[PDB]
RNA sequence: GGACCCGAAAGAUGGUGAACUAUGCCUGAGCGGGGCGAAGCCAGAGGAAACUCUGGUGGAGGCCCGCAGCGAUACUGACG
RNA sequence: GGUAGUAGCAAAUAUUCAAAUGAGAACUUUGAAGGCCGAAGAGGGGAAAGGUUCCAUGUGAACGGCACUUGCACAUGGGUUAGUCGAUCCUAAGGGUCGGGGGAACCCCGACAGAUAGCGCGUUUCGCGCGUACUCCGAAAGGGAAUCGGGUUAAAAUUCCUGAACCGGGACGUGGCGGUUGACGGCAACGUUAGGAAGUCCGGAGACGUCGGCGGGGGCCUCGGGAAGAGUUAUCUUUUCUGUUUAACAGCCUGCCCACCCUGGAAACGACUCAGUCGGAGGUAGGGUCCAGCGGCUGGAAGAGCACCGCACGUCGCGUGGUGUCCGGUGCGCCCCCGGCGGCCCUUGAAAAUCCGGAGGACCGAGUGCCGUCCACGCCCGGUCGUACUCAUAACCGCAUCAGGUCUCCAAGGUGAACAGCCUCUGGUCGAUGGAACAAUGUAGGCAAGGGAAGUCGGCAAAAUGGAUCCGUAACUUCGGGAAAAGGAUUGGCUCUGAGGGCUGG
RNA sequence: GCCAACUCAGAACUGGUACGGACAAGGGGAAUCCGACUGUUUAAUUAAAACAAAGCAUUGCGAUGGUCCCUGCGGAUGUUU
């Protein structure tokens, strides 16, 4: 039953001082630092996760470190809005513009009548 | 011969307000041409809890009148408002709960909240949970509107002062008994260092006029002068009467 | 390394499985501390629901 | 370290300038050919000793080769 | 089985604070923890998030209401008064 | 006038400490194993109905025994 | 000076035998035995604090409250190696300031009385466009770019050696990719190593309380089989003990619990959790997408490490060779991480640096070369300071080598509900000046016939009770309690019996 | 057919009635006084009936304001109503 010690001069069990126990080829246990759990991108409209993007730390998303396909979604507002949110936005825009046209036409017709 | 607690309050440094987790001041939009003449539309995006404040607050997003950007505001929530609702602020805004209107456009008998005192001050009256002001009458000659405040006082303000239609949300909070000291501790922890309170008669004479004596008692009338100096002005200040009604 | 054998522990485990040393005079915790009724209920619910499925 | 699954790709990798050395490990069940490049060590596993020998013969003359 | 004759939810307080105060707080305890009808999606899924804030788990709409109830009594009266005044102005 | 020598409790002036302790604020960390069994939920029984009852599930509490931690009641024990 | 060679040396269970050295050994070293710490340690590291106490050699005097051959003492030398661990960067509570306002002045308030710092585009270095009065200090536990095995010293290492990776920055070359100027595929969720773009605008991550259940992963604990070595063997024991390993990183696969997409349209309602809950706002069902991983395989990598068995020099080869490192089970188990629900709040539980994505499309290129290119490979560089050691019953504070005080990480087996008490393994240790005797009086710990509070101010102290299972439990009550009320019975060992599950096969 | 765990409940036999065999671990009951309760306090003679507490009541105040700090200038309550 080998007992371990911290590998760094951090002696407190904070969120940024998380470790895992790993067995080395030398037949002994050792600590290894593990990054804090991070939530991936979230859709502001629905509040649910954005599909197709892994949950990494902010610096792990850097272009030099992560492939473009892993941080991009091939759709309008891809990576920012969910598919349902984008569909809702498109439908709302189209219908609101149509209603604006209808209102303008109705106003013109009323003006012509009077 | 020692400074009393009430006196020490003014210096602060332990009696300052606890505002670390607050979400910023709640106020109307700055009065501008759009609100003065027509109306401007915003959308309620969130209803949030402001620590130390009973009333919930509403985040409202507006389109900037003359800049390509979003105008973000934090209003004191009126009861009945929801996320995704459209809020209309201006002189021509419709008389619906949640809309901000100039008092000149609000008919008599209307219930409003966060009423401005000076035109453009962005709201100072009737902001607490469950509170509201009532529009009494208008005077077009001097352009002044009369309102009844939550305390029952009648105040005259310029008719250009704005007010949100409806009452403040969160009413009835004070009805619930707290039942224990821990609830009060939690309540005042986010407000200020004003709890618990030690009675003056429990202190020694050196630090309170009520202190001292072989029995616990004030020893002189608890009513004090309005002009009594700090350190002597304790108890019932300038009381016109005392006791039960 | 100094000898510390597990033979006695294994023999005691065998005897306990046979049913020895399990009387009322060998129990210190309550029935609940020994085996929660919640654990028993969870086991029964899982078994019966799996059978029904 | 990276693994090359094709002898043609292994030869392409060994033909480039930055290929420093080649190490041939003789395991019981296969033969491993390791090319040391600037960035990565490329390992090719050959299950058959005949193709392993053919590869060893086909190694470029100018590349150092060592046996383990 | 009828676990408590009359205490109900306030049984968590044991024998503290007095019977009158326990009975008084029972109303708030029940109301603030009950579910409420959602007018936007027609479901009984409205729950209190914090004092005055009521969110629906199904459709996600959040409303500002009473401290311990979704709708205070005075809210309906205020709505009726505002509607009457708006109708008078519009007519 | 130092006024034969030594001696006050005090008074004044100008500076130094919150590494102890008191309180507010910011940012971290820590707290076995058991007992009681509130809301909510499932099933069954009685009854003409109203409704009542029973057995389970669940895990609330400035709740209880209690380890660490924190504290310090008695021996008016030891030491003194 | 007398006191006086007197008061004292007494907590933390404990020492003994042989040998070596030495003038001198109860106290130094080796071996053997007998004990203790007993994993919320007397073990192994850190933060503050100390500052050489760290390591080697030697030692007159002093000191180590007896002693010493000895040493945290003394003397002479040696020792702390970083692009990856920190500071450094960001901002928190707050601190310090310009201007302004006060002030005899030392100074006071602190972005509040005001022509802000500057920031982008193209360039004849000038023009154009944006520009809300602090671009300052403040965390070796908050946020945060990047390293892993193996080996090595008397004393250093994620810093040294070897091997293998990663991060940031710079510049080009080769190949590839697009031009329907700005890719392709999928009905879709979305997938593929590439696959335009400037002012302007928008979103997300960073980014967050506490408690309870359940589930997943890693390490540990535990059972069985194969093989290697060791222990016991008057008797039995296919038995007892030890070890039977796989790092960062790259590729492929897999796809928890959720979330999402397509077909379809449901009461005889169904599905479903330990608990909940979900469904014409589209359930069950069928088929898919995505998300986590401390999951699997491969490369790293057996060449390494470990165990065992041999040959050789036998004073100095850090020499030379072989065998194995295998196959399964189990769980309200223990430590850590994660997922998803539920409870609580008149409490709702940071900011910024930084990074990613998106809306728009001014502007931009050619025909055998041009314009772009977050793609692959190749090339170069990476500062400054800290790094020894203790972290405490002698390395910090308490005038000391003081039974006090001082933040935190790791945590085996048995009994047992249990990081309760007791015993044990790894690791540490026998350090508390020693010897002889067993007076009074004391300190600490027990017992005591008959009586049972008569003692005493007073039941002070001590004694009695105590875990678990079964039966049973009054007055009063705020109906929640009282309650473990009270009052009774049982408990060992051995040999059995019954009940309570999983997987596979029509 | 192949595996799997410790829980529970019974029955014989048996020992000098011993058996939660060490360890671990409430004494109980009937009343009076005080304080509701949990919490806090005189570091080094007093832990309590003292302090706080939820509950109850009173007083001032609508910002050109109430209370308070400041030599002055200006500040705390106030990111408030
Ligand atoms: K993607
Ligand atoms: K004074
Ligand atoms: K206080
Ligand atoms: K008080
Ligand atoms: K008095
Ligand atoms: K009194
Ligand atoms: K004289
Ligand atoms: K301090
Ligand atoms: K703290
Ligand atoms: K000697
Ligand atoms: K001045
Ligand atoms: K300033
Ligand atoms: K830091
Ligand atoms: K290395
Ligand atoms: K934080
Ligand atoms: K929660
Ligand atoms: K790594
Ligand atoms: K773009
Ligand atoms: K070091
Ligand atoms: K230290
Ligand atoms: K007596
Ligand atoms: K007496
Ligand atoms: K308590
Ligand atoms: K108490
Ligand atoms: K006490
Ligand atoms: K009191
Ligand atoms: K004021
Ligand atoms: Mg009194
Ligand atoms: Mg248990
Ligand atoms: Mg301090
Ligand atoms: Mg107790
Ligand atoms: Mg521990
Ligand atoms: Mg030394
Ligand atoms: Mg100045
Ligand atoms: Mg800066
Ligand atoms: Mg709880
Ligand atoms: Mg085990
Ligand atoms: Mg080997
Ligand atoms: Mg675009
Ligand atoms: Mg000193
Ligand atoms: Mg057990
Ligand atoms: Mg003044
Ligand atoms: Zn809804």
């Amino acid at each position: 039953v080998q007992r371990l010690t911290y590998r760094k001069r951090h002696s407190y069990a904070t969120k940024s001082n998380q470790h895992r126990v790993v067995k080395t080829p030398g037949g002994k246990l050792i600590y290894q630092s593990t990054k804090k759990r991070a939530s991936g991108p979230k859709c502001p409209v629905t509040g649910k996760r954005i599909q197709g993007i892994p949950h990494l730390r902010p610096t792990e998303y850097k272009r030099s470190r992560l492939s473009r396909n892993r941080r991009t979604v091939n759709r309008a507002y891809g990576g920012v809005l969910s598919g349902s949110a984008v569909r809702e936005r498109i439908i709302r825009a189209f219908l609101v513009e149509e209603q604006k046209i209808v209102k303008k036409v109705l106003k013109i017709q009323k003006a012509k009548e009077k | 011969g020692r400074v009393i607690r009430a006196q020490r309050k003014g210096a602060g440094s332990v009696f300052k307000s606890h505002t670390h987790h607050r979400k910023g001041p709640a106020k109307f939009r700055s009065l501008d041409y759009g609100e003065r003449n027509g109306y401007l539309k915003g959308v309620v995006s969130e209803i949030i809890h402001d620590p130390g404040r009973g009333a919930p607050l509403a985040r409202v997003t507006f389109r900037h009148p003359f800049r390509y950007k979003h105008q973000k505001e934090l209003f004191v929530a009126a009861e009945g408002m929801y996320t995704g609702q459209f809020i209309y602020c201006g002189k021509k805004a419709n008389l619906m709960v949640g809309n901000v209107l100039a008092l000149r456009s609000i008919p008599e008998g209307a219930v409003v909240c966060n009423v401005e005192h000076k035109v453009g001050d962005r709201g100072v009256f009737a902001r607490c949970s469950g509170d509201y002001a009532i529009v009494i009458s208008h005077n077009p000659d001097n352009g002044t509107t009369r309102i009844k405040l939550p305390s029952g006082a009648k105040k005259i303000v310029p008719s250009g002062c704005r007010a949100m239609i409806g009452q403040v949300a969160g009413g009835g909070r004070t009805e619930k008994p707290m039942l224990k000291a821990g609830n009060a501790y939690h309540k005042y922890r986010v407000k200020r260092n004003c709890w618990p309170k030690v009675r003056g008669v429990a202190m020694n004479p050196v630090e309170h006029p009520h202190g001292g004596g072989n029995h616990q008692h004030i020893g002189h009338a608890s009513t004090v002068r309005r002009d009594a100096p700090p350190g002597q002005k304790v108890g019932l200040i300038a009381a016109r009467r005392t006791g039960r009604l | 390394t100094k000898i510390h054998s597990r033979s006695r522990a294994r023999r005691m485990k065998e005897a306990k499985r046979k049913g020895r040393h399990s009387g009322y005079g060998k129990r210190k915790g309550t029935r609940e501390a020994r085996l929660p009724t919640k654990v028993l209920w969870m086991r029964r619910m899982r078994v019966l629901r799996r059978l029904l499925r | 370290p990276k693994q090359i699954h094709e002898i043609k790709d292994f030869l392409l990798t060994a033909r480039r300038k930055d290929a420093r050395t080649v190490k041939i490990k003789k395991n019981k069940d296969m033969v491993k050919f390791k090319v040391r490049c600037s960035k990565y060590l490329y390992t090719l596993c050959v299950s058959d000793f005949e193709k392993a020998d053919k590869l060893k013969q086909s190694l470029p003359p100018g590349l150092s080769v060592q046996d383990l | 089985t009828k676990r408590t004759k009359k205490a109900g939810i306030v049984g968590k307080y044991g024998t503290r604070y007095g019977a009158s105060l326990r009975k008084q707080i029972k109303k708030m305890e029940v109301s603030q923890h009950s579910k409420y009808f959602c007018e936007f999606c027609g479901k009984y899924a409205v729950k209190r998030k914090a004092v005055g804030i009521w969110g629906c788990k199904d459709c996600g709409k959040v409303k500002a209401g009473g401290a311990y109830t979704l709708n205070t009594a005075s809210a309906v009266t205020v709505r009726s008064t505002i509607r009457r005044l708006r109708e008078q102005t519009e007519s």
